[PDB]
């Protein structure tokens, strides 16, 4: 196949190449994301040091 | 003749107020540090 034969409508989503993205295809089944963000943690504390 | 006593010219000298003027300050973000146990993110692998 070739980009130019997913019909236009499918484009906007995320395209999958067969074998070369075959994890990738199980981790969408899975419905797992490959990369999980690290819990947001707290705004840094503003030290005040004068001049 | 005339005497400038009383009509001598006058200096002029601020009363600067330097001496109790507060001081700019510089702030810094505490980064909450990755050499403490930070997280990090989960890149995650399958084992087909």
């Amino acid at each position: 196949a070739k980009k130019e034969h997913v019909p236009t409508w499918l484009q906007n989503t995320h395209v999958y190449s067969w074998p070369k993205n075959k994890k990738n295809i199980l981790l969408r089944l899975l419905r797992e994301e490959e990369f999980v963000a690290p819990p947001r943690g707290p705004l840094p504390t503003l030290q005040v040091v004068p001049l | 003749v005339r005497e400038p006593g009383s009509q001598a010219c006058l200096a002029i000298d601020p009363l600067v107020g330097e001496e109790g003027g507060a001081a700019v300050a510089k702030l810094e973000p505490h980064l909450q540090p990755r050499g403490q146990p930070a997280p990090q993110p989960l890149h995650t692998l399958v084992l087909a």
